[PDB]
């Protein structure tokens, strides 16, 4: 001869879980009677001996002793069905030299091989739902994910073996969450992040309260994806027992719960020449009314595997095993790290003693859980089957709620009345100049130079079309287009400024001269010197365009879109110097004008002096440009102002200069 | 006679707390005092059975199967290692047998049910946790962060130490845990941005645990670590080929750590039942050593595994059959538990007594590392609640690294350089004014200077040497003043400017309005309809001000980054006066004020041309009108706009009234005094 195993289950009926060992004994028992049909082991039969472990350490320890002293030789441990006398008994494995196959393990813990380094397991633990979660998460671009995990030993297992899953992929962790008795002191933290989807890692009862305050911070509907296990008891909703139930049940509709698939769909013929629906046929008329386990798959390809392992053991070669031959239990560990065959449950085969199985999923839908898919470990696909994974928006849940740049717009209706304003300037400056051109023979228009007046109007008239050109910022113009015209309207103004008051100083020049096209070269040298200024300029720093962006934080109007405002402007290294070397120039000429003005004054011109009006103008255009300079370069973070300011200052101006020249003398000829 | 009665024990020699190196010279020792007495047990004689546990359950299930089932039947066990002595606790139960444990700190382990014949001498881990708590509220820290291996000790010592701090209104706002690789949870640690951090794990895991913490650069000036003060006191220098730190490197990570330990050993001078005190057991178990204590593991649990074998020795004395004690048998069992249970002598580590939750030595010893070397920076006893604080705590900086940087609440204020330059233009403006003023009242009709109405032009510069000293309110700021004396400084605002402005502009209007009315020469209602201006004015901001006072209201910006230190991230918030509703009251009485400039304007147009000689200058007077309604229809929107920026506005106003009050007063009085006396 006999092959001993010691089968270690809860078989008595006082405890709670052993209706697990109670309902794989029937399956074993097919997987027993077969082997000796057609006889696998030819000389040697396999016996498994059972021994009660209720699943107190105390018990199960004595178990475990009274077979090694008073039982046969055995060859291998099989089962163990409650962790904590599991990780016990796998621990010590290596003072007996004895291997363990378990069938219904699924703690993580007993995954690592430095502590457990003769234990293997037949059922996919529970860190192997980890490959299949990043399948799903590649499926549906979900590429920015939170966590929310129990401190536990299992449950911190599963996290830290997800951080090195999604290690090398693009997929992001937003933040970790962690509690221990009360979830949602740490779920308004991830309603303070935003994470839209959320991969829980806690036990049953905790699960009722995290969702029932996900509903508080309304962490679910069309917006939110939880990933949660799925190895609860069914109906795990209906036993907790301040909370209302409905509101639970549309917190957690939905969820997509990650667990062991227990048979195989797969039609074709296993290991032992049935079909897993024929065994299943089999094992449910086999037992005849005792509570079906879904581990009896997994103890039947495990005693499968122990028969494969003894078979490839016996034909390697010491024919007794008085648990003191190191040898021999290192070859059956290496004859057992080299099962790979088609069993009931899919391809049987190890990875570092682990199984590589299948994983489904499963939907909440009204008031049960359906099938959605599976993922298949060995050939590493996930397969969701169709029609039956829904989500209660049109699409699937997206994270990363969309950012978008939008510029800060001029506002439309205010260019459009100020540009409509700045029409009518240039309309009355052309009837001016119509009137200046029409009636230039009369005394009245030839005492002033009419010349000199017809470039001031052109001044004016080319300076009232500066207005727009501070209006263009990107909503209707491109780049280039906007950082050439940004140059054009400095020459613009400049040039009108100069020539619009350079013209009237040179009127006033001859006037003080007389009394004690020469006007036009004073003019022309004045731009020859504007000019300069401004290549000396463009030379240097061209006003390259720049953009600010600010703020990211504001709300849409409600569609769920964060919109960032950004605002583009002209600028380069230094603007101040160069704004005061114009405004320096600018201001000279201007001194020097009223000087020569004020000196034609003192003596009293009788019908053409027009000193007064120099005066005036001089003195508004002093102030309000000055005033337009300051407030347009303080206002610089908000253009809707600063437009209606730097536009309505060269209306003002551009205005009374022409006016205070012009119609006095249209006052007296009519 | 001397019927041999065997013990089995656990002595750890190495893992991941090698107490066994000291702790069996301790009860080797202890069997030869307690056998040499005759009074103690003289039918009988305590024997030792030992293995080897090494900290792995994996071993001590194999020794303790080799214990329970050879001839020589033992009569109580004692283990080691806390995960050894749960599992030797739990199984015991089933062979009848009473357990000892000598150096076992698990708080799980206290309850009866689950362990029901165990004892130890050795106290539970919950007292670090009183400690830990009142070193928490010492330095205000609210939220710790808390790294611990999932092991049962660990997990219990943490479960008391959330119980604690929840209890003193301390919040554990994160929590890791790992089984043998601590590198994602330290990793987590640093994104989380954990700055009081509470370690809970062997040493053998700490060297790793600290490696990975240099290699993530967790440590410095933000972060403080509480370690367990069980450690070697060169843990951190020690060669270890798991871990790829260098300890030159490593020694860098372990800097400033805070780590509590228990006394455990009498320090008083009277002599315990063995009749010994604590100096001489020490000198005699370092005779017993191979090597120096300071490289001995164990050396500080040894009193404890001294004690333990007098408890045994002790309650066997008083129930006397034994060797009839089989593991199938438990009255002999239920005999020693309560010979046990009722034992209190003095013995080497204080007065031995075996209490359910295992509390019996209250002081507790807190050092730090300081260079390289730990020094004892205090002592707390939680049974009294007395901590004795030597002071000799080095931080880098002088004071404790605070958590959870905070919001620090600072105003802007005037640069006062602009402040104190724009006083001195108003001061020398109202000196301007009063000279002005003794000189139009001095020549008040010696000559032409009654042609021009004179009263007028003195209260004119009355007025506008109020709305020019008007310029000192305005430009007080939270920073000269303080909160309980600034709503003054508000209506010091606005009284003085309004009043100055009606006083100095309808003064200088009705002479105007008069010139118009009567020129296209009463004597007294020149200053009627400047009094009722003046006071229609008051009526108006008064209703104002008393139906809506004006109080102070912060605007809060923004959150910036003040790193000009390398401290706080404070928010900047500004102040300034407002009424309850703004920009009605504000916005009608300036649409008024500006109807008034605009038909000063006009009227000043109206009659520039006027020869009039009953009235001597009111051409002046109309470009002064002019140029102040020019200024201030500028200058009210724009401080509206500007609101928000201190200087800008408070320049734009106090410059905007400086020009204005000179420009009027010369263009008045600079061509009387000009004229009048050359
Ligand atoms: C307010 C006051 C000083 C009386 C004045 C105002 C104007 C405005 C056209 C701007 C309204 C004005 C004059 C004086 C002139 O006599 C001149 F001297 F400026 F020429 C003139 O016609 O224009
Ligand atoms: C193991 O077998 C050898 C060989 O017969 C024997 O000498 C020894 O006593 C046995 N030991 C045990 C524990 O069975
Ligand atoms: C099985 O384990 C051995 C080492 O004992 C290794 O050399 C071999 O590649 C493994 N084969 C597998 C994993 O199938
Ligand atoms: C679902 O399967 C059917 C086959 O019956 C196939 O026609 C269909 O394209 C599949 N759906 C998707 C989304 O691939
Ligand atoms: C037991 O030991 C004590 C000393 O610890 C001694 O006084 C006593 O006499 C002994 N037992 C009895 C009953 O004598
Ligand atoms: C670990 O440390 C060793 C010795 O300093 C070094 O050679 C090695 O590069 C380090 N680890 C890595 C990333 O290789
Ligand atoms: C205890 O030992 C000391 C050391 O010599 C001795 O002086 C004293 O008499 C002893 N007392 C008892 C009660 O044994
Ligand atoms: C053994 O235990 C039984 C329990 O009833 C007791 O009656 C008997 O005296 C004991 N005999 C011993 C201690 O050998
Ligand atoms: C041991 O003594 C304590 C002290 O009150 C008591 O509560 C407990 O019941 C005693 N143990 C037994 C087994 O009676
Ligand atoms: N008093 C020694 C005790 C031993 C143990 O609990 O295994 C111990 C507990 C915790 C640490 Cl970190 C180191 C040692």
């Amino acid at each position: 001869p006999p092959l001993s195993i010691m089968g270690l289950m809860p078989l008595t009926k006082e405890v709670a879980k052993g209706s697990i060992g109670r309902g794989v004994l029937p399956a074993v028992e097919l997987a027993i009677e077969q082997i000796r049909n057609e006889s696998l082991l030819r000389p040697y039969f396999l016996d498994l001996r059972l021994y009660d472990t209720e699943c107190d350490n105390a018990k199960g320890l004595k178990a475990f002793y009274d077979a090694i002293k008073y039982g046969p030789n055995h060859l291998m441990v099989f089962g163990g069905v409650c962790p904590s006398v599991t990780s016990i008994i796998a621990e010590s494995l290596q003072g007996w030299n004895l291997v363990q196959l378990s069938f219904a393990a699924t703690t993580p813990v007993l995954a690592d091989k430095k502590k457990y380094p003769y234990f293997f397991r037949t059922v996919p633990s529970d860190n192997a739902v980890n490959p299949a979660i990043l399948k799903l998460l590649k499926h549906y671009q979900w590429k920015r994910v939170g966590t929310l995990t129990q401190d536990v030993q299992r449950f911190s297992e599963v996290r830290n073996d997800l951080t090195g899953v999604l290690y090398g992929e693009d997929i992001e962790i937003s933040d970790t969450e962690s509690f221990s008795n009360d979830p949602c002191t740490s779920v308004k933290k991830l309603k303070g992040n935003d994470v839209r989807i959320i991969l829980g890692q806690f036990d049953q009862n905790m699960a009722a309260k995290v969702f029932c305050c996900a509903y508080e911070e309304n962490m679910y509907g069309s917006k939110y994806q939880w990933i949660i296990p799925g190895w609860y008891e069914p109906s795990w909703w209906e036993q907790v027992h301040r909370c209302l139930r409905k509101n639970l049940l549309a917190a957690m509709e939905g969820y997509i719960g990650v667990d062991f698939e227990p048979l195989s769909s797969k039609q074709i013929k296993t290991i032992s020449g049935k079909t897993p629906q024929q065994y299943e046929r089999e094992y449910n008329n086999k037992r005849s009314g005792v509570g079906p386990s879904k581990f009896h798959g997994y103890a039947y390809d495990g005693i499968w595997v122990i028969a494969k392992t003894l078979q490839r053991a016996m034909e390697t070669l010491i024919q007794d095993f008085n648990y003191t031959d190191h040898t021999l239990g290192r070859i059956i560990l290496n004859a057992m790290n080299e099962t790979n065959f088609f069993g009931v449950t899919g391809q049987v085969v190890f990875r570092n003693g682990e199984r590589m199985g299948t994983i489904k999923f499963t939907q909440f839908q009204d008031s049960r859980e359906v099938k959605v898919g599976e993922y298949n470990a060995v050939a590493d696909t996930l397969e969701i089957i169709n029609d039956t994974i829904r989500f209660q928006g049109s699409e699937p849940p997206k994270d990363k709620t969309i950012i978008l740049e939008q510029l800060r717009k001029i506002s439309l209706p205010l260019y459009s009345i100020l540009s409509a304003l700045t029409i009518l300037g240039m309309i009355m400056a052309s009837a001016f100049l119509f009137f200046n051109i029409k009636n230039r023979n009369q005394k009245l228009i030839k005492m002033s130079s009419p010349y000199m007046n017809n470039l001031i109007i052109l001044g004016g008239m080319l300076s009232y079309a500066s207005i727009f050109l501070f209006g263009l910022d990107g909503s209707f113009v491109s780049e280039k287009t906007f950082e050439t015209l940004c140059t054009v309207r400095t020459w613009i103004l400049t040039v009108g400024y100069t020539t619009a008051f350079g013209a009237m100083f040179a009127k006033t020049w001859r006037v003080h001269a007389i009394f004690k096209q020469k006007l036009l070269v004073i003019v022309g040298g004045m731009l020859l010197i504007d000019l300069c200024i401004l290549i000396c300029w463009q030379a240097v720093d061209p006003l390259r365009r720049t953009v600010e962006k600010y703020s990211m934080e504001p709300d849409p109007a409600g569609r769920d879109i964060s919109i960032r405002p950004l605002l583009e402007h002209c600028e380069n290294t230094h603007m101040t110097i160069w704004l005061g070397i114009v405004y320096a120039y600018k201001g000279l000429l201007m001194l020097f004008g009223c000087f020569l003005a004020w000196e034609t004054r003192n003596v009293s011109i009788p019908a053409l002096n027009d000193s007064k009006y120099i005066g005036m103008s001089v003195y508004n255009v002093g102030i309000m440009c000055i005033i337009g300079a300051a407030v347009s370069f303080l206002t610089r973070d908000q253009p809707n102002v600063q437009f209606c300011i730097v536009a309505l200052v060269i209306i003002f101006c551009s205005t009374i200069t022409l006016c205070l020249v012009f119609v006095p003398k249209l006052i007296t000829l009519r | 006679e001397r019927r041999a009665v065997y013990i089995g024990a656990l002595f750890p020699m190495s893992g991941g707390w090698p107490g066994g190196q000291a702790c069996q010279p301790a009860v080797e020792m202890a069997l030869e005092d307690v056998n040499s007495r005759r009074d103690i047990l003289p039918d009988y004689e305590l024997k030792l059975i030992h293995h080897d546990s090494k900290c792995d359950p994996g071993q001590a299930t194999k020794y303790l199967y080799e214990l329970l089932y050879n001839d020589p039947i033992k009569i109580i066990l004692m283990p080691g290692c806390s995960s050894v002595s749960t599992l030797v606790a739990e199984a015991a139960r089933m062979w009848n047998l009473i357990v000892l444990s000598y150096g076992s700190s698990s708080p799980a382990l206290s309850n009866r049910q689950r362990f029901p014949t165990f004892f130890r001498t050795h106290p539970s881990a919950t007292l670090h946790n009183p400690t830990r708590v009142k070193l928490f509220e010492k330095w205000g820290w609210k939220k710790i962060a808390t790294i611990q291996q999932t092991t049962e000790v660990f997990t219990s010592t943490l479960d008391d130490l959330e119980e604690r701090v929840k209890e003193a209104g301390i919040e554990i706002t994160f929590r890791q845990s790992f089984f043998s690789d601590p590198a994602v949870p330290v990793k987590n640690l640093k994104r989380q941005d954990a700055r009081i951090i509470v370690g809970l794990f062997y040493e053998t895991e700490a060297r790793k645990v600290f490696c990975e913490v240099y290699k993530e650069r967790l440590f410095g000036k933000k972060y403080v670590w509480f370690l367990i003060g069980w450690y070697a006191d060169n843990w951190f220098k020690i060669y270890d080929p798991s871990i790829n730190c260098t300890v030159d490197e490593m020694t860098e990570a372990v800097e400033g750590h805070i780590t509590t330990e228990i006394v455990m050993l009498n320090p008083a001078n009277t002599r315990s039942i063995s009749n010994m005190t604590s100096q001489e057991f020490v000198e005699k178990l370092t005779k017993r050593l191979k090597r120096h204590p300071e490289e001995t593991g164990g050396f500080q649990e040894a009193p404890l595994a001294y004690d333990a074998i007098w408890a045994l020795a002790l309650a066997l004395n008083k129930t006397s059959r034994l060797e009839d004690f089989n593991y199938n048998n438990q009255t002999i069992t239920d005999q020693i538990y309560r010979a046990m249970n009722s034992s209190s002598f003095e013995g080497v580590s204080g007065h031995v007594v075996f209490d359910a939750s295992g509390s019996r030595m209250a002081w507790t010893l807190i050092e730090q590392l300081q260079g390289g070397s730990y020094k004892k920076i205090g002592y707390y006893d939680s049974t009294k609640d007395d901590l004795s604080w030597s002071k000799t705590d080095k931080w880098i900086g002088g004071s404790p690294p605070a958590d959870q940087t905070l919001v620090i609440k600072t105003f802007r204020f005037l640069s006062q350089k602009l402040f104190i330059s724009v006083s001195v233009l108003s001061s020398l403006g109202i000196v301007l004014a009063v000279v002005c003023l003794s000189f139009n009242i001095y020549n008040s009709h010696v000559r032409y200077i009654q042609n021009s109405q004179p009263n007028l032009n003195n209260l004119t510069a009355v007025g506008c040497s109020l709305a020019l000293a008007a310029v000192f309110p305005l430009g007080l700021d939270g920073y000269h003043i303080g909160r309980n004396q600034f709503p003054f400084v508000c209506q010091a605002r606005l009284w003085l400017l309004g009043l100055g402005f009606s006083l100095g502009y309808g003064s200088m209007f009705t002479k105007i309005w008069w010139v118009h009315t009567v020129f296209t020469l009463e004597p007294w209602k020149l200053y009627a309809t400047v009094g009722l201006l003046v006071g229609m004015d008051v009526l108006t901001l008064a209703i104002w001000q008393i139906v809506d006072p004006l109080h102070r209201t912060i605007e809060t910006f923004a959150k910036e980054e003040p790193k000009e230190d390398i401290d706080v991230s404070i928010l900047p918030q500004l102040e300034h006066c407002s009424s309850r509703k703004m920009n009605t009251w504000l916005g009608i009485f300036y649409g008024y004020k500006g109807l008034l400039l605009l038909l000063g304007i006009f009227l000043a147009y109206e009659t520039k041309s006027v020869s009039t000689e009953k009235i001597n200058d009111h051409r002046a007077v109309g470009m002064a009108i002019y140029n102040v309604a020019v200024l201030c229809l500028i200058t009210a929107p724009v401080t509206m706009i500007l609101s928000s920026q201190q200087d800008a506005a408070f320049a734009f106003a106090s410059l905007a009234i400086v020009f204005s009050s000179y420009i009027t007063l010369v263009v008045l009085f600079v061509p009387k005094m000009r004229r009048l006396i050359t």
